This record gives C-alpha cells, sequence and structure tokens, in this order.
DNA sequence: CGAAGGGTTACTTCGCGAACACATGCGAAAAAAACATTTTTTTATAGTAGCCGAAAA
DNA sequence: TTTTCGGCTACTATAAAAAAATGTTTTTTTCGTTCGCGAAGTAACCCTTCG
C-alpha cells in the first residue's frame, strides 16, 4: 500500500541527527534549528472501509478449537506409553496447540479408557524418538546440563565480576571526588 | 454578557411582534443626557422614531 | 555601528563563565504536540535577511539584449 | 554499523584528548567535500555531536564509548535512548524531573516508563541530595557529587564528636580533676596564669586523628572549623585565634554528676542567672501566684 | 564666593454615587503502605460464544 | 448450489486453606461605564551657613 498510494521514511532516530541533514554542510550547524523541532511522519497507509458491527453476548477470553485427529490420539496414547504426564513437554510436544485446551484433553483422556492408560503406564519406555522429535520440528540445541549449567556459572561469575569492577571503580571515583574537594578546599584558602 | 435573553411575554399579538425586531444596546444604565438617548436624524426608514 | 558597540561592551565579560565549556547540542524537540508552537511562518520574511546574499554587478552596456530580442520575437509571434 | 573506516578513525582521533585540531586535521587528511559528507553520516550513526561556540566545532567530549544501540534494552521505541542521552549530560549534582518535563515538551508518564525501562537495566542510579525541593536526582553512576561531612551527619555521633571535642579542649585548655570540688580549684590557675597560658593550634585535629571511626571522619580542617563555629556561639568566648576558654558553665553541669553531692558548702544569692539546677514548684501545687507567671500567652 | 540643609508650591494619581414606589487551600509530579489479583486442584452444574454433519429442495 | 437441527469445546459462578510474584489508591515537598472633589509621592526655587 505504501508503493500504492504514494523517500517515504521520514522519521526520526535514536540521537538528534534527524532529517537530507544531520546540519548544515556550508560552514557549521545550520539546519540544527529545524534538526531540533516525531508526529509528522508517514501514515496515510492503511485505508480500510467502515461498518457498524458488534462483537456483544460474551467477548474475551475463549477456546477456538476442532474436532480432534484421530492420529493425533493415536500420538498421544504413543506419548503416554513412552513419556507420561508432563504437562510442559505434552504442551510443546504439540506446538501448534495450547496449554489450557490440552489440560482439558488430559482430563478427557482421564475420563474414557482405562486399558490403554493402565497399559501404557505399564509399559515404561524410554524417551529418545521424543527427543528426536523435539530437537528436529523445533530446532533447539537442548545443550546437557553440563554444559547449561557451566554456561550459568560462567553467566553468574561475568555478572559477579562486573558488579566488583562497578562497586571498585565507584569507590576510585568517591575518592577521586575527595580528592579534588580537598584541592578545591586548598585553593579556597 | 449578562441580560441577552427574554420570556415571551404574550400580552398581545402586538406585544409578540414587538419584543422581537428590537435593538438592545451596551449603554443600558448609564444618566447622561443628550448622548446615546436622544435620537439621530438617521433614522428615517432604519428604526421606529416612535 | 550599534550592534558592533555592545558586542564590543559584550567582549571580555566575566558573565559568560564555565558555562561555556559544557555546551551542548542535545536539545532537540518533539514536534509541537497541542502546547504552545514553534515560529511557523509568522516571521520567515523577517528571519531570512542574513541567511545568502548575492553580489549582482552593474549594467553599464546593455543595449542590444532586451531591445532587438524583443523585436525578433515579434518575427515569430504573427498576431 | 560498519559504514567504512572512518569509524576507527573516529575512534583513533577519539583516544586522546581531543580539541578542534583533531577535526582540523580530519579535514586536513582527504579532499574535504567527501570527508564533510561522510562525517556528517557517521554523526548520523550515534557518534559524537558538534558544539556551537565562538570556536567552530567541537567534541563531546573525550571518549569513544558509542553505547546506545537504539533498538535494544527490552522492547523497541525511539523515544528512550533519546532520554537516556539527556540523562547522560547533566552534569555535577544532576537533572529535575521538572527540567526534563520543560524540554521535549511531552507527558509525565512516558517519564515514568522511561524511569521502569531504564531502572531494569541500572542507568537509573541516583544520588540523593540532604534536602528533596523538586527530586534532584537521577545522575548516571557512582553516587559522586553529594551536594556532607558534616550535612548529612545527622545526628547521633554529632553529638558524640560534640561530647568528646568538649571533654578533651575541657582537660586541654583547663586541668584535668579541680573542676569537682571546691577544695583549691586549679591551683592558682595554670602556676600563675602567665606565658605558659597555650592552646591547641591544629592539636584538636591530631586528637581526632587518634581515634575515628573510618566512615566520615577525615575532616581538611573545615568540618572542625564548622563544629569550631557551633561551640563559640554557646558555650565559648574564643579570643582571637585559637584560645578556646571552654568554661563559665563547663564546670557546674560536669560535675552535677557525683562531684555535687548533697550537703554543700554555703546556701546559693537570690537569682543567680547562671544556673540551671533545682527549679521546681510543684507535686500539684499550683493554687495561688507561684512561678506560673512568665508569659502567660499574652 | 560657592556648595550644602530645610521648605514650600506645583504636576500627577488614587478613593465614593448617582430616585421612588412595584412584582420579576487549591490543585497536580510522587511515595510508604495496606492491599487484592492471580492463581492452579477439582467440580458439581446451564448455557452461551463459535463449529461442523444429516436434512430438505 | 441453498437452508435447518444435533455431536463436541468449555468458562463463568462458591466453597476449601495452601502460599508466592506482581500490580493498585492517598499522602508531603511549589508556584504562572462616568465626573467632581479631597488627599498623598516627586521637582523648582529662596533663607541661611561654613570652607
Amino acid at each position: 500500500e505504501e508503493r500504492d498510494k504514494l523517500e517515504s521514511d521520514r522519521k526520526a532516530h535514536t540521537a538528534i541527527q534527524l532529517k537530507g541533514t544531520m546540519a548544515i554542510d556550508e560552514e557549521t550547524m545550520v539546519v540544527d534549528r529545524h534538526k531540533n523541532a516525531e508526529n509528522e511522519y508517514k501514515e496515510k497507509v492503511d485505508e480500510n472501509p467502515f461498518a457498524n458491527l458488534y462483537n456483544y453476548g460474551s467477548y474475551g477470553r475463549g477456546s477456538y478449537t476442532d474436532p480432534w485427529t484421530v492420529e493425533e490420539m493415536i500420538k498421544f496414547y504413543k506419548a503416554l506409553s513412552m513419556w507420561g504426564t508432563d504437562f510442559n513437554l505434552i504442551s510443546q510436544l504439540y506446538p501448534y496447540r495450547s496449554r489450557k485446551q490440552v489440560k482439558a484433553k488430559f482430563v478427557n483422556e482421564e475420563k474414557k479408557r482405562p486399558i490403554l492408560i493402565e497399559l501404557a503406564l505399564r509399559s515404561k519406555l524410554p524417551p529418545n524418538f521424543d527427543e528426536y522429535c523435539c530437537e528436529i520440528k523445533k530446532n533447539i540445541g537442548t545443550v546437557a546440563d553440563f554444559n547449561e549449567k557451566l554456561i550459568e556459572l560462567q553467566n553468574e561469575h561475568k555478572h559477579h565480576m562486573k558488579e566488583i569492577e562497578e562497586a571498585k571503580n565507584t569507590a576510585k571515583e568517591e575518592d577521586q571526588t575527595a580528592q579534588r574537594l580537598n584541592d578545591a578546599n586548598l585553593n579556597k584558602k | 454578557r449578562a441580560g441577552v435573553t427574554h420570556v415571551l411575554s404574550r400580552l398581545s399579538y402586538i406585544s409578540a411582534l414587538g419584543m422581537m425586531t428590537r435593538i438592545s444596546s451596551q449603554f443600558e444604565k448609564s444618566r447622561k443626557v443628550s448622548g446615546p438617548r436622544a435620537l439621530q436624524p438617521s433614522q428615517f426608514g432604519m428604526l421606529c422614531t416612535a | 555601528a550599534n550592534v558592533t558597540r555592545k558586542q564590543e561592551d559584550a567582549r571580555r565579560n566575566p558573565n559568560p563563565s564555565s558555562q561555556r565549556a559544557q555546551v551542548v547540542t542535545m536539545s532537540v524537540k518533539s514536534v509541537n504536540d497541542p502546547s504552545q508552537n514553534r515560529l511557523t511562518g509568522s516571521l520567515l520574511a523577517h528571519k531570512v535577511a542574513d541567511e545568502e546574499a548575492n553580489i549582482e554587478l552593474t549594467w553599464a552596456e546593455g543595449t542590444f539584449e532586451q531591445f532587438k530580442d524583443t523585436i525578433v520575437k515579434e518575427a515569430e509571434d504573427k498576431t | 554499523l560498519s559504514d567504512n573506516a572512518k569509524t576507527l578513525h573516529s575512534q583513533m582521533m577519539s583516544k586522546g584528548i581531543g580539541a578542534l585540531f583533531t577535526q582540523q586535521e580530519l579535514q586536513k587528511q582527504m579532499g574535504i567535500g567527501s570527508l564533510t559528507d561522510l562525517m556528517s553520516i557517521v554523526q548520523e550513526l550515534l557518534d559524537k555531536n558538534l558544539i556551537k561556540l565562538v570556536k567552530q566545532n567541537d567534541e563531546l567530549k573525550f571518549q569513544g564509548v558509542l553505547e546506545s544501540e537504539a533498538q535494544k534494552k527490552a522492547t523497541m521505541s525511539a523515544e528512550e535512548a533519546l532520554v537516556y542521552s539527556y540523562i547522560e549530560a547533566s552534569g555535577r549534582e544532576g537533572i529535575w524531573s521538572k527540567t526534563i518535563k520543560a524540554r521535549t515538551n511531552l507527558h509525565q508518564h512516558v517519564v515514568l516508563k522511561c524511569l521502569k525501562s531504564l531502572e531494569s537495566q541500572r542507568y537509573v542510579k541516583s544520588v540523593k541530595s540532604v534536602k528533596f525541593p523538586t527530586r534532584k536526582i537521577y545522575m548516571l553512576y557512582s553516587l559522586q557529587p553529594s551536594v556532607f561531612t558534616d550535612g548529612e551527619l545527622d545526628i547521633e555521633f554529632i553529638n558524640s564528636l560534640l561530647t568528646i571535642v568538649w571533654r578533651f579542649i575541657s582537660e586541654n585548655t583547663f586541668p584535668n580533676g579541680f573542676k569537682n570540688f571546691e577544695n583549691g580549684p586549679k591551683k592558682n590557675v595554670f602556676y600563675a596564669p602567665n606565658v605558659k597560658n597555650y592552646s591547641t593550634t591544629q592539636e584538636i585535629l591530631e586528637f581526632i586523628t587518634a581515634a575515628q571511626v573510618a566512615n566520615v571522619e577525615l575532616t581538611p580542617s573545615n568540618i572542625r572549623s564548622l563544629c569550631e563555629v557551633l561551640v563559640y556561639d554557646d558555650k565559648l568566648e574564643k579570643v582571637t585565634h585559637d584560645c578556646y576558654r571552654v568554661t563559665l558553665e563547663s564546670i557546674l553541669q560536669m560535675n552535677q554528676g557525683e562531684g555535687e553531692p548533697e550537703a554543700g558548702n554555703k546556701a546559693l544569692e537570690d537569682e543567680e542567672e547562671f544556673s540551671i539546677f533545682n527549679y521546681f514548684k510543684m507535686f500539684p501545687a499550683s493554687k495561688h501566684d507561684k512561678e506560673v507567671v512568665y508569659f502567660d500567652e499574652w
């Protein structure tokens, strides 16, 4: 629509040199009175027709769901035979659903079936294909507890060293300010 | 600005016609003789002289 | 002359103290949201009187240009 | 950024103490117009801003920190790094909230969300003044100025230091235990009061140097002069230079405790003006014209 | 003989009235503090926002 | 190609003691239509006096 209706990106930046120019380029800062002057920008882009619609009755929270896939159900029974009641891992194992709706799915599947769930808790399968799916479909690194623990310890040590260096720099600045105050008292008399 | 409007007097149809078409002023309460009280000869057809 | 005498009286004065060292041009202001406005064209013809000036020379010999070309224009006008 | 090598040129020219001569050299190296254009671009790439003075152009100020980044603390808005740059150059003490309200003519709740979003990453490390007229706070670092050796020293160790310097000058400019009783006080004071007759003359700061607690008690002979002014307007005379003369109220309210017991020597003269002791009038007893006379709510 | 100490008349600016009846402490940045939300554990229960299939042509 | 009537999804409400992370309304410092007459601040000019 910017191509259709209409440089065009006339905005500001994090610094004061905004435009065109940063200042005058003839002899000195000439356009500093104009560079020192946000609300004048490009907005005539998104035009849409009107209506007199409504959203009443009940608006706000809710749940947009569907009749569930039977292949998703087979994957859920294989998962509960492989890696059980692990709400966060189950929400991550289906990474386009959400959290409260799969909790309603937990209580719904806890309702109707004792046999395959009892055989699932009988099974005790080791979690390798679950990590395979979680590392392919998400492309997450999953660094182990030694590497992640060492990285967290290194970050904590870097933060403690930065805090100690800031405290030492503040003490040195306070000592320099006390020396400057003593020098000003010596120069006042 | 005080005294802009007035309740509509209906003593007669002449009252309802003559309270309209009325030229109120700014010199409302001031005891000055022969100033903005005596009518001027530039009123022939402009305003009523009686 | 009058601005020169006031500047010479404002020369070597001790009233511009050490504020002249820490002069910053960081005073960029937002656009005039409904509080009070800028100059904005009311004195732009009064403001632009020192920004530029051209040195235009004398004429002293010009006879042909704005006299004969005017008659040559009538040769192509033709009513 | 990564425009060209002129970022490295700006670092090399901003390494040391710079002035307008550095920009003279920077315009002196290559051809002038392309240098001015690319230097305007580099100054538009979040670098040093020029200064309008009697001289042409100055740097801001001497260092090559280059930390604003314009998009990344938690969110993205081109208003926060502006306010951070406003509180970079606050100066000695800091900046007001009304001053940052006066500049940029913005709202106050955007200043409050700047406060929160910059306090989330420790750049609003403030220094508090003794008084709070308009919240002179929110400087950069280190709590540097403190307007505070005796000003922010309230209240208990001002009284403790006052008591111990009163004790030391009372034991220096007068002998130690001859103020307790009247059995020959001070022995024809200081042995026929001639040329001995001395005082401290920087010895009081030596006695302070004998014992401190090391928080604010390194006084460069000016807080000692402030306490000197605090003591000669109540109970010291201090003839011209440094001779204190603690007396005429030290003896009474120093030796009232365990030095002036009951069954004394002689009854006192009526209405001794230089005396605050034994003045009571009522268990309840305020019937008639007892000492209820003073000022009577005129 | 000339500079200085009262001493008054002269120009200019600030306080009241005009009839006599009738019947119509306030505002505006923040700051210590007592406090609720917001959970998640169900969970009984109706239906009310939104969603496709068996029914008629 | 059009409509209608039955299956699922499920969130509100009260009640429970459970306890933690985080956000929510009042205070104490400072300030932008006469005219006439009678009476009270600043100047122009004499009477008198010392260096």
